[PDB]
């Protein structure tokens, strides 16, 4: 029942306030369209996000001793 | 005094700090990140925060409305109800009887009770 995100950092955070049992003093995590796209972006994103794919940025590192992206190597 | 003893009573029995002319003692930041600073005006305030029973006084009715506060974002609720415990306040309406003596410190403690009862209530079974 815990709703938990994973930081890499470590830290485990629960998402949001921690809700009151079902005993109070007096539902499902389902997503809506936009949140359906979003996890679908985010899929792409991250194969994308792989270093190995960063070819259209000065952030990939571009290999080591061959000066070139990974790509270009395989 | 009368809409400052009704600011006053909210804060005391519902946690809500209502203050659009900045006139309140207890100010916070924001207007997540629940933990955030409270702060003294020490310039609106009734009494001096000088006596050491003063203080406690300022501290108690602080701490009344925090808990509220805390129960209100816990259980999602805009108010918390009188038959949410066996203690009921009822309004200030005379500000100058409650500043007469003792009446002050014991309204508070009423409330503080309250906040503690219900509080408590929550976190020992909610």
């Amino acid at each position: 029942q815990f709703d938990l995100i994973r930081l890499n950092n470590g830290t485990i955070e629960l998402n949001g306030i921690l809700t009151p049992k079902a005993e109070v003093l007096t539902i499902e995590k389902t997503l809506n369209i936009d949140e359906l796209e979003s996890v679908h972006n985010t899929f792409l994103t991250n194969i994308l996000s792989h270093k190995l794919f960063a070819t259209n940025t000065s952030e990939i590192s571009v290999g080591d001793y061959s000066g070139q992206p990974y790509p270009t190597s395989l | 005094s009368q809409d400052y003893c009704t600011m006053l009573y909210e804060w005391l029995t519902q946690g809500i700090l209502n203050d659009p002319y900045q006139e309140f003692m207890t100010y916070d930041d924001l207007e997540r990140a629940w933990d955030t600073q409270y702060f003294i005006r020490k310039d609106v305030l009734l009494r001096d925060c000088d006596s050491e029973e003063d203080k406690n006084l300022l501290f108690k009715m602080l701490r009344t409305g925090i808990l509220l506060k805390v129960v209100r974002a816990s259980l999602q609720i805009p108010t918390i109800p009188s038959n949410s415990s066996d203690i009921t306040i009822q309004e200030i309406n005379d500000f100058a009887d409650l500043m007469e003596g003792s009446n002050l410190e014991l309204y508070v403690d009423k409330c503080y009770s309250r906040a503690n009862e219900i509080f408590l209530k929550l976190f020992f079974q909610g």
